[PDB]
């Protein structure tokens, strides 16, 4: 304890401590900082004689050299349990919510947990109905496992984590966790709040069974890098105990470009695309934490952003192997006016079993993939040559993928801000019914401009005969 | 009708060979960014 | 029982590596024990790999936050080592053979170390018994025979994984050991594979070695040559499985590029130069060491032998990376499972056409080397006149029955997950289809139509599957014996189905 | 002229000698282990105050920073002589086969060599005779020149080797090495001695006939970078003595990968995409021995196998750089039963030039590889066309491409005891003049697959008249 800093490189303070006071690998130290309030770094490595380098997790740009650190001894400590409910924490589990501090009854868990062992795995898993056509019928939502969305810049993450929020928030049958790692403030956050507070369920509103923590873009590296882990601290509580959680993770890309920044900082030796040489690892111990186990299970969904367009970027080529099901956001299909933008030849789930989801929905879902891969395989002879060139049962095929990729498209609730068009919640059944009629040939005659914004296959024959 | 067929068929693939020589051109760069990144990085 | 070991400080702990000071006459791979203190009840093993003047850089076999500056390390004077032999069939042990699924200690009584030099050079012999995958198109087209890595190469979903685990099921009384290596993968999909084998009663006879994602690097860098270590055992010593005494193992690498990427870490850490896309230079150095240990012994030395089947995910079907090439350099066959035939209702995802095995067929049983032959080029003619299939409608006859046969041969081929086929099975569906049997039949139906006739055969006559099987090792497999009682099977069938 | 090691990291071990004993830049470092045998390392900087960085040549799992290390002086000692014949050695010259060591008596000799002088290469290229039809008529050898192979497996590119040993060794004397750089155990061991082995000439088995080192992929990157220049010496022996060598240097590229990695454990500064940045002399110093002088020529035909296929890369392009001819091996040709897969197309050969052949060799080697210049690419026409129905005249270039490509087969006598056929060997005049009377047209009145498998034309016409 009683430390004093050595150099202040960016976010990175290294801290000398007495030889036999040496804070440990993942501590807690301390900057009184003045003011009544202190910067609460994390130990991240041991350099020598009482030497350490930890990440300040905080505005560190006017403190210097010779400040005294005090070392707390235990890694960072959030609040878990019920208290937690309800409030907004940031990644040290600090309420910033108007209501008042977490009181100390209420039990303190460190931020940094082994994950659930090999025995603790738990491999059942079930469909989740979520609404949404591409996202129930090419790569279901998964009950109990891990599920995210690779999306670009400009395509809509937010709008389908949002969506996907509104429809299966009201009806949780247990609690949710929402960490909002490396995302806007004005709509990652803030209006979140405002779609959680308003919706209610049965005089409960569903934010009456959230636990919210923050650390968004706005914040330095180390907050970024270690709220995720906060999150799920607060969310392992509610697992161990039974409670069925919700996770929402945003960004999880942000939670290892922060990892990035860090490692830069402390001196690292960089891999690949200036990336650490720890992702693979840090990667890792964030998500195997996220899992269901056999005293509870997580539902979790996450977001994942792609730099540029580059899916393989180290980041998302890391997170790929992680999940259960794989939802995949392309610009071009964005650029389209599809705003769901699903590419579903790149959207995969490990529940699109016949065993587990059904065997019409397999089997729909099977021939959807079938036509729009015989559309890839003959994109460039339609751009060259033309359409005329094909045979008639491709023509018919090609027609039918672009019906498809038309149907695919659906209009959300939460997007009435900047699209007139109303929400439209279709249950799987309706679609593996629709896409199973379009595909037998009911629908044929009908223009590909009627399959755009539309539910089930019985709004598109309304909108026709409308159109008569 | 051939004539015509051919002459936009023409069109189309001298349209693709500039979408495709913008990817390949930025393709270029990348490949450059990359060798220079990692020497200075193996040189450091 | 006193001893005196060599002690170090640990005068710089970070991200899984150590410096341990003063560790003189340390060997070059030791395990340091780093011994328990207050507030740990366990020992936390590393291996000391640079021995710098006045310095042992190791890497930690676990957990490394527990490690502080200034604890003591004994140098154990073991290389890393994993415990070896029948204790370890049907046991989930981490790369340090210790088990993770908690079903008691690992009965052992010999340890073998990692990173062994190669069986030898003159101790080998030609590969010729072959490995039943169970896939018509591995098993038909790019053959696997006992002693021959073949590196299994595709996209980050396409069925690497499922492959693997179908040729691992399919080894029920084949007298092979499998081992399955999971580096770098998810605790839930190493959960899922392992309940996966339990269900069809394929753990037995395989050991799950699982470094997973959260487990420290250097555990996942030691997690193919552990395993590696346990096949060599097992060719060298054998197991007795079944009441036989097996000395064949199959292991397979649930994805080297995770090892490669652990590697990386480890060598990153170390602050070893990097080399092309900040891997160290020696990673082909680092993949030749485990894969060129997957040989077939002559009698001399023991007649076993032990295959291995790498799986390597690409980015954007880029095999021209640098540990896809590397790889593939190494092994001795590709199998690569494309995305793009996976969608298309091709299920094993086999592109045929750049799938090589470069032992042919010397690792296919006589039967299926005469049959397999008018397939391969059935197909490869099929696969050239798509380019007319796509285009031309003006095509004579000839080529629109070929086009047809080629279709045929390949809906033959669309085998679904779970349900490997024995050798004659694939024997009997095989000499239909290429003996014109199966013309008139429409192609959406074959598959069924193929699932059907087995039954046939499952139920009508199983002696005619028993005399396949019996001699399958001929030179001329189409014995008057087995020609009759087969064309006799198929045409029965044809009558009573359709 | 004893040191201790200082530092272990990997495959490169540094090693503290006395200050006036240090030793020099390519010496033996042979560090001796506990039981028996020794660790033979081979230095590659100097630097520092007596302190030696070096290649380790083997694993370096069982040795402490303490070891006595004895420098030997001179570099790796390899043995060469009549004794290293029909034996399997290593990259330090130790034989890996059964049988016993090498005596004491035999010569060892450096394994690093000054290639020959300006003034003792040959002022005017010749031709290689191999005896192949298609080799010595569409891509001809050069003697002390080097010829790359592109094939996989399956396209007899084993039997093409084991056949151009035996015809070295019975027309000439013909000493035959073969260095398997880099190679699968299992593809270049056991499956090439076993084949060697029991291909047999003159009642004399191949593999008696010709000197074997190999470093595989599985030994350090010291051992595959060595490996070529044994091979090398025990060569360069033979070539002292005036007998002509035949030296396969299979997977020349491994041997580049082998110095990349060398190179970035040893801390040299990445040059390209991390090669090193000695690539061209390190290939000079490989590729400048096999040359023809007075004395002797040292033929060599290498394999080089590029990633992916990228001959844009740094090693194959530096491979290319001191080829003389290319070969190349296909599927399709293979699969035809043609046993030799040679590609009548995409096999060079700079040789190929009415000055050094002859007028008649290129003015024929023109003739065919024309009417194939196209592929025979009225296959093409044939498949939409059907010949519309015949071609004008075309129909008949067909016919001479179809009996061409069938002649170019040859029976080979290493297969002589597996198809029962005998082995025929054809003088590049008989070649030459074989395909020009087929090309005028006296091939034209006997039918296809009367070519499939026979020697000369005039084979063909016994065969005829018979
Ligand atoms: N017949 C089949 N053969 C192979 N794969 C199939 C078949 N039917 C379905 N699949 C798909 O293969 C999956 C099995 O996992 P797979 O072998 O593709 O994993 P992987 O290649 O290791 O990928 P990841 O990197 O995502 O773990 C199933 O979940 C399903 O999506
Ligand atoms: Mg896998």
């Amino acid at each position: 304890a009683k430390g004093v800093i050595q150099e202040i490189i960016g976010v990175v303070i290294r801290a000398k401590f007495p030889e036999d006071e040496v804070p440990e690998i993942y501590n807690a130290i301390e900057i009184p900082l003045g003011n009544g309030d202190r910067l609460v770094c994390e130990v991240q490595q041991q350099l020598g004689n009482g030497v350490v380098k930890a990440v300040a997790m905080g505005s560190t740009d006017g403190l210097r050299r010779g400040l005294e650190v005090i070392d707390t001894g235990r890694p960072i400590a959030v609040p878990v349990g019920p208290a937690t409910l309800g409030r907004v924490f940031n990644v040290l589990g600090d309420p910033i919510d108007g209501m008042g501090p977490i009181g100390p009854e209420v039990e303190r868990r460190p931020i940094h947990r082994d994950p659930p062992s090999f025995e603790e795995q738990n491999t059942q898993a079930q469909i989740f109905e979520t609404g949404i056509k591409v996202i129930d019928l090419i790569a279901p939502f998964t009950r109990g496992g891990k599920t995210a969305i690779f999306g670009g810049a400009g395509v809509g993450k937010t709008v389908v984590i949002q969506e996907l929020i509104a429809n299966i928030a009201k009806e949780q049958s247990g609690f949710s966790v929402f960490a909002g790692v490396g995302e806007r403030s004005r709509e990652g956050n803030d209006l979140i709040h405002e779609m959680k507070e308003a919706r209610i369920d049965e005089n409960t509103t569903v934010f009456d069974k959230t636990v919210m923590v923050f650390g968004q873009m706005n914040e330095p590296p180390g907050a970024r890098l270690r709220v995720g882990l906060t999150a799920l601290t607060m969310a392992e509580y509610f697992r161990d105990e039974g409670r069925d959680i919700l996770l929402f993770i945003d960004n999880i890309f942000r939670f290892v470009q922060a990892g990035s920044e860090v490692s830069s900082l402390l001196g690292r030796m960089p891999s690949q695309v200036g990336y650490q040489p720890t992702l693979g690892t840090e990667m890792g111990e964030l998500q195997e934490r996220i899992t269901s186990t056999k005293r509870g299970s997580i539902t979790s969904m996450q977001a994942v952003y792609v730099p540029a367009d580059d899916y393989t970027d180290p980041a998302p080529a890391t997170v790929f192997s992680h999940l259960d099901a794989t939802i995949s956001l392309e610009r071009s299909i964005a650029e389209r006016a599809i705003f769901p933008a699903v590419d579903p030849l790149a959207s995969t789930s490990r529940i699109l079993d016949p065993n587990i989801v059904g065997e019409e929905h397999y089997r729909v879902a099977q021939e959807v993939k079938r036509v729009l891969q015989r559309y890839k395989d003959l994109k460039d002879i339609i751009a060259i040559l033309g359409m005329e060139e094909l045979s008639d049962e491709d023509k018919l095929t090609v027609q039918r993928a672009r019906k498809i990729e038309l149907f695919f498209s659906q209009p959300f609730t939460v997007a009435q801000q900047f699209t007139g068009r109303p929400g439209k919640y279709v249950p799987v059944k309706k679609t593996v019914e629709s896409f199973a009629r379009l595909l037998n040939g009911e629908g044929d005659h009908i223009p590909e401009s009627f399959f755009y914004m539309q539910g089930d296959f019985d709004d598109v024959l309304a909108a026709y005969e409308a159109s008569q | 009708a051939r004539m015509v067929a051919m002459r936009n068929a023409t069109n189309n693939a001298k349209d693709l060979v500039r979408d495709l020589t913008l990817s390949f051109n930025k393709a270029r760069q990348a490949a450059i960014t990359k060798e220079v990144s990692e020497i200075a990085s193996g040189a450091a | 029982q006193p001893r005196q070991v060599n002690v170090g400080t640990v005068i710089a702990v970070g991200d899984g590596v150590a410096r341990l000071s003063g560790l003189d006459q340390v060997v070059a791979s030791e395990i340091v024990e780093f011994p328990p203190k207050a507030g740990r009840n366990e020992s936390i093993y590393g291996i000391a790999l640079n021995l710098e003047q006045d310095s042992v850089a190791a890497i930690i076999l676990g957990d490394d936050e527990t490690i502080e500056e200034g604890d003591m390390v004994t140098s154990t004077g073991r290389v890393i080592s994993v415990p070896v032999g029948q204790g370890l069939l049907g046991r989930v042990v981490n790369p340090l053979g210790q088990p993770i699924d908690g079903k008691g200690p690992i009965v052992y009584e010999k340890t073998r170390p990692i990173e062994r030099i190669a069986p030898g050079v003159i101790t080998r012999k030609s590969v010729d018994t072959p490995v039943q995958t169970g896939i018509i198109a591995i098993d038909a087209l790019i053959p696997i025979g006992r002693g021959q890595r073949e590196l299994i190469i595709g996209d980050r979903q396409t069925g690497k994984t499922a492959v693997a685990i179908d040729t691992i099921l399919n080894q029920k009384g084949q007298g092979m050991v499998c081992i399955y290596v999971a580096i770098g993968q998810r605790r839930a999909q190493v959960a899922q594979v392992v309940g996966t084998l339990e269900r069809f009663g394929a753990m037995e006879y395989t050991i799950v070695v699982s470094a997973t994602a959260s487990e420290s690097a250097a555990l996942q860098y030691i997690a193919p040559y552990a395993g590696c270590a346990m096949g060599e055992e097992i060719m060298e010593n054998g197991v007795m499985l079944n009441g036989q005494l097996v000395k064949d193992a199959l292991i397979v690498y649930d994805d080297l590029s995770k090892h490669a990427v652990a590697y990386r870490q480890v060598s990153l850490l170390l602050r070893r130069p990097p080399g092309r896309e900040a891997y160290p230079g020696d990673v082909f150095y680092l993949h030749s060491r485990l894969l060129e240990r997957a040989a077939r012994l002559n009698e001399e030395y023991g007649g076993g032998s032990l295959t291995a089947l790498p799986v390597i995910e690409t980015q954007a079907n880029d095999v021209s990376a640098y540990i896809p090439t590397n790889v593939i350099s190494i092994t001795d066959g590709q199998i690569y499972l494309e995305s793009d035939l996976f969608n298309a209702g091709q299920r094993p995802a086999l592109n045929v056409g750049i799938s090589v095995s470069r032992v042919g067929g010397a690792a296919q049983t006589r039967a299926m080397r005469a049959v397999a032959g008018k397939l391969k080029g059935e197909l490869a003619q099929f696969r050239d006149l798509a380019a007319f299939a796509q285009f031309a409608s003006d095509l004579d006859a000839t080529t629109k029955a070929q086009i047809e046969r080629g279709q045929r041969l390949q809906e033959l081929l669309k085998q679904p997950q779970y349900q490997p086929l024995p050798v004659e099975d694939q024997v009997a569906v095989l000499y239909a289809a290429t003996n014109n049997y199966l013309d008139d039949v429409p192609v959406p139906l074959i598959t069924k139509w193929r699932d059907d006739f087995l039954a046939f055969l499952r139920t009508a006559h199983p002696e005619v599957r028993k005399l396949i099987y019996d001699n399958r090792l001929d030179r001329k497999f189409p014995t008057p014996e087995v020609k009759e009682a087969l064309e006799a099977a198929i045409k029965e069938f044809k009558a009573t189905s359709n």
